[PDB]
RNA sequence: GGCUACGUAGCUCAGUUGGUAGAGCACAUCACUCAUAAUGAUGGGGUCACAGGUUCGAAUCCCGUCGUAGCCACCA
RNA sequence: AUGACCCACCAAU
RNA sequence: UAUAUUAAUAAUGUUAUGAAUAAUUAUUAAUAAUAAUAAACUAAGUGAACUGAAACAUCUAAGUAACUUAAGGAUAAGAAAUCAACAGAGAUAUUAUGAGUAUUGGUGAGAGAAAAUAAUAAAGGUCUAAUAAGUAUUAUGUGAAAAAAAUGUAAGAAAAUAGGAUAACAAAUUCUAAGACUAAAUACUAUUAAUAAGUAUAGUAAGUACCGUAAGGGAA
RNA sequence: UGCUGACAUGAGUAACGAAAAAAAGGUAUAAACCUUUUCACCUAAAACAUAAGGUUUAACUAUAAAAGUACGGCCCCUAAUUAAAUUAAAUAUAAAUAUAUUUAAGAUGGGAUAAUCUAUAUUAAUAUUUAUCUUAAAAUAUAUAAUUAUAUUAUAUAUUAUAUAUUUAUAUAAUAUAAACUAAUAAAGAUCAGGAAAAUUAAUGUAUACCGUAAUGUAGACCGACUCAGGUAUGUAAGUAGAGAAUAUGAAGGUGAAUUAGAUAAUUAAAGGGAAGGAACUCGGCAAAGAUAGCUCAUAAGUUAGUCAAUAAAGAGUAAUAAGAACAAAGUUGUACAACUGUUUACUAAAAACACCGCACUUUGCAGAAACGAUAAGUUUAAGUAUAAGGUGUGAACUCUGCUCCAUGCUUAAUAUAUAAAUAAAAUUAUUUAACGAUAAUUUAAUUAAAUUUAGGUAAAUAGCAGCCUUAUUAUGAGGGUUAUAAUGUAGCGAAAUUCCUUGGCCU
RNA sequence: UAAUCUUAUACUUAAUUCUUAAGUAAUAUAUAAUAUAUAUAUAUAUUAUAUAUUAUAAGAGA
């Protein structure tokens, strides 16, 4: 959030250095936005960015305009640790995996205004053209006279339903998630 | 919007599409090439 | 125009898959009140809109008129 | 004398 | 870059205090490469639709077309765990007969053997395997319209004192799986020869001219 | 409407495909070919260079000459991308093949030196766009320890005189035009954040490969069946005018054509002009007509504050007073609908359709949702990670978005709850046997799914949103009465592109 | 959890090279057992023994 030039930023992934070490006796600096250390540090309930998922691997969460997580919990020994991710999820992040303190930049990419089909196209934005709109033949929307919706459930070209169908489903489903993302 | 020039000569692309070469390399084209052999032909290809 | 459902006790609404002569509200008569009105306790009215027909017995039923929203909508 | 009308009641700290 | 390289030498030839450096040329050695090669037939994998059923979904069409792969002059098959029936036969193949018969089928359309008897046909029997297990079988999903053998998944034998074959069973009978080889009679092509109540629109040109971006089409 | 061929008829008819011709002579032969002269048309082109393409069409067979510097190719290197290539076992797959990685290909791009000409070889080492303002400075008037003044403003060249070297060499100061335009430069504005890939000296070389080269290229020489008013890439592109490549002209150049000659009825096309009217036309002002600077001022209501409106309209000055090139410039207002700029039926429909920006909903935690994938590996999503991606509806913004889960789905929890496949068993069975046995069937205990059912929830999911009677002298109907639903149409708006009757009543 | 499963990253003979063997060496895993011992345990280390010459790391997990 507040990471503006000639600030000085920390790694803790490869243990706490060795200069701090020769000088509780410094968590607090240890704490300080931007600085990278295993959630096996992180005070519970630091406002987060960054989240991995495994002990020896990339940051793969949160990581977007404004995007915030936080350790919700830190399970000592099974070697996990409940977090609360952007969507509102309790996952299982390993304990020993990067996090790093501090809410991501842009806090405002949300109030950005893209007022011109231009600068859509600028972004990379072909058009959407609506099922409703089309034929038949091409969308389950399509078809009908004047405009209508054709007494069809809201569903994708391809006839997955729009509107609340969980696609992610039965056998095939998230194993780490502690508790699902709040819904509507 | 008058329409009869669909053809736009380009040497070049004409051989790549069209060319012995093209038709040697490829599997398909291959066939091709051996099915106009048999039939008699004396032009296999561009 | 044959052609679907509806014609009730003053008012509204009954009832249903028969085993029938309901409800309040209004009204009349008391009472309560200083006098009303509520409240209370007492009686009123069904041809359960007309024909014909059936099981032991159809408000009910079948069997269609005198009655209630109606029926047009292959045009080059 | 002017002078035809009056109307509402509900239940405890 | 094989009129190459690696040398070695031969000689004119150079930097060089013979002499070690190379420059050719010349020999000799040694070191490499050189896919155009058919089509048809055959075997295998995959496998339609129209159509038929006066419709139509089963079924047919049809394991056909088509696409893929691979092998040879042919290939495939081939010496019985075959048929049969109380008699018997003796590899395979093709044809006739059996026979449109038994069988089969939205018991419709339709589909349809074998034995046996003859033809054709070649020397037509013969060791190659230390005899065949995740196999016989079974259960199950499939599976040449009849007629089965196969195959995914998984269970799973036995020694001839055995095992296959028949809803089943009892008799009887026959044969030896899980190892092999095999001319000839055949398909196809090309050629020669012979015969043509075949061809001059099936009689030589041309896959050319020409149309098409292309596969492809296709004259006189 | 048989096929092939031949030949008729229409018919010597229509047509001869934007056009400027004349003459004289080649040549006692020429509308059509050549030459000369006149006239004309094109001229930010019908010109000059070119690219691509092609029956060489050419100023032609006695033919389109390249070591390289305003030559290209070839070559070196890559992009998009491609590839019977690549890597006991690269991965996946009826076969085909596919994927991933490597590797080799792939110009539309990159690529050394050079007129005081230049040398590529072998060897040793070790850059999206866009701008160039301001300000400041130097300078000619003022005036002459001023203010104004308007121009100058980074580059490139010769000259002169020096100055340093000894008539080269280079430095140094000295004078020296307006407009374009160009190249190397610098410093600099925005969001839309802006390709790839291929050493150094030194030594020693270097007897210069091949290939394009014509002409045609806004066209008779390519694409369009034709010598086809179609299509076809690039730089130039006299001057004079102007803001300008607009518009006029057109120096030079290049044309004047496979139809001419007459004729100019009716009639058609393409134009010009038009008395008195002045939209009376008509489906409808369709078409045509209409311009009182184009510059500089000046410019309303409204409004989302954006000279949006607006190029406002009118009006003004510069010019003009009878008028006396072309070219840009074509009024205003109400309504419906759509916010917009855009897109679409290439060849009948350009809109009131699509898109959009915004809004909402919704899925998906990333060994992900989506999509593709005889089916996989795997790929895109993304070197992105919920302020992301996918789907879905509405379609800027104001003011606003009420009610219902009936149905249908989605979603959630229920040991409510039927059932399918799958088992040891051992039993009635049969049938067979002489029994043993064997082969079927058939029950029967174990732990029951998803599903449905049922209960939530979910309508910016899909969807849905009452009637009758009666009432204040008549009228209306707040009120009253019944019934009925899952809910009972709310605020708007309303003869609407929704209105049948209906050319609704009334107003202009 | 060594079921599945994701991800990531010397030398001598013998038969220039390569393979086998043996011998040791080497590493490492441990074992045999001691060392010096301490809070019946043990740091180890050790000679010695086993025995190697796809791993490892991360995640999922019958």
């Amino acid at each position: 959030d507040g990471l503006r030039p000639g600030d000085v930023v920390e790694s803790f992934r490869r243990g706490i250095p060795q200069t701090l070490l020769n000088e509780a006796i410094l968590s607090v600096k240890t704490t300080q936005r931007g600085n990278c250390l295993p959630i096996s540090m992180i005070p519970i309930g630091t406002i987060i960015h960054n989240v991995g998922i495994t002990p020896v691997g990339p940051g793969k969460f949160c990581r977007s305009a404004g995007t915030y997580a936080r350790v919700l919990a830190k399970l000592p020994e099974k070697k996990k640790a409940i977090v609360r991710l952007q969507s509102g999820e309790h996952r299982y992040v390993s304990l020993e995996a990067v996090a790093t303190i501090g809410v991501v930049s842009n806090i405002d990419h949300q109030n950005r205004s893209l007022g011109k089909a231009g600068r859509s196209r600028w972004l990379g934005i072909r058009p959407t053209v609506r099922g409703v709109a089309m034929n038949k033949c091409d969308h389950p929307h399509g078809g009908g006279r004047g405009k209508s919706k054709s007494n069809k459930l809201s569903m994708s070209p391809w006839g997955q339903l729009a509107k609340g169908y969980k696609t992610r489903r039965g056998k095939n489903q998230n194993r780490m998630k502690v508790k699902d993302r709040p819904r509507g | 919007k008058s329409r009869g020039n669909t053809y736009q000569p380009s040497t070049l692309k004409r051989k790549r599409t069209f060319g012995f070469l093209a038709r040697a390399k490829s599997k398909q084209g291959s066939k091709i090439l051996k099915r106009r052999k048999l039939k008699g032909r004396w032009f296999l290809s561009h």
